[PDB]
């Protein structure tokens, strides 16, 4: 988020939230990769 | 993720906001081919977390049909394979609010369930292969549904 | 743009490089919640890559840039208030030297009129 102590943990917070986002979308990735593999087989 | 057999997704239904949720049933259509003690469950997904579904509809029984209500913001209502009709809130989902009697309520599964939008408090029909439609209140479930026809052909 | 207060810390003129590396600390975090396919983490693989250990060091080498335009403003800042060093006891000796010349007085309370 470009717009002391305050800024650094408004900072980690905004990240912690789209870690949630990336996280989410391994796993979704993962299946991706899963069913090419099993569409194949 | 990891069911006792499959379940096929008998019904789906849209968000009537827009296209941000998608609730969906899962029931066996196939007769006694379902297993003994099943899970018996519905879910509703959201198009931003795809992995799980964003919350649970636990029913008495296997939900055969569901629809959203656009009269009320997240209110899904679901006919199940007993004869049952439920209903549940988007929001908080768990267990259903609004269960009909099971003597009143008709034999053989709900083939089709969906709301009366033209009304102030909502209302919902339902259809079966027993042949019989009626026209159920939300409010009221009270001694069962207030129309009764039985589907006769030819006269 | 980052805001920075100038001031005399124990009568010297003094006045972030941690705080922004507790931001950078959590960016390295956000690989770790990863997870490997497999069934296990990304962070050991983002610490192997050359590429992020030398972004790293131009964060460090940036910080020394902003702070040395600080500092020629800091160290401009310095010389108009040096006049004015620490301890009254310089004042004391000087009240001797002025003596008895009232022009003496008056050209440095004139001194004085102008520095304030």
């Amino acid at each position: 988020h470009l717009p002391l102590d305050s800024f650094v943990q408004l900072q980690e917070e905004y990240i912690n939230s789209k870690t949630d986002f990336l996280t989410s979308k391994n796993v979704e990735v993962e299946r991706a990769v899963d069913d090419l593999l099993q569409t194949i087989m | 993720e990891k069911e006792i057999c499959k379940r096929s997704v008998s019904e789906i239904s849209w968000h009537p906001e827009g296209p941000t949720k998608v609730a969906v049933s899962y029931a066996i259509m196939r007769f006694q081919q379902m297993p003994e003690k099943m899970p018996t469950q519905a879910y509703v997904w959201d198009l931003l977390n795809p992995n799980s579904p964003e919350i649970k509809l636990m029913s008495p029984s296997a939900v055969t049909n569901i629809s959203y209500n656009q009269k009320i913001p997240d209110q899904i209502g679901g006919g199940c394979y007993n004869g049952l009709l439920a209903v549940w809130d988007g929001r908080k989902g768990e267990n259903p609010i609004m269960i009909s009697p099971v003597e009143n309520s008709h034999y053989e599964p709900v083939t089709h369930f969906h709301w009366l939008m033209s009304k102030t408090g909502s209302e919902c029909v339902t259809t079966s292969t027993d042949g019989k439609v009626m026209w159920w209140d939300t409010r009221k479930f009270e001694a069962g549904p207030v129309e009764k026809l039985n589907i006769i052909e030819g006269l | 743009f980052f805001q920075v207060e100038v001031q005399l810390n124990g009568d010297k003129v003094t006045l972030i490089q941690k705080s922004i590396n507790r931001a950078a600390t959590a960016v390295l975090r956000c690989s770790k919640h990863l997870y490997n396919w497999d069934q296990a983490t990304f962070y050991d693989m983002i610490a192997c890559d050359k590429e992020i250990v030398k972004v790293i060091l131009l964060l460090t080498g940036s910080i020394q840039g902003t702070k040395n335009k600080v500092n020629e403003f800091l160290s401009g800042f310095t010389k108009f208030e040096w006049l004015c060093k620490e301890s009254i006891q310089e004042s004391i000796k000087k009240f001797s030297k002025n003596g008895p010349t009232l022009q003496n007085y008056e050209d440095q309370l004139k001194k004085f009129s102008q520095i304030e």
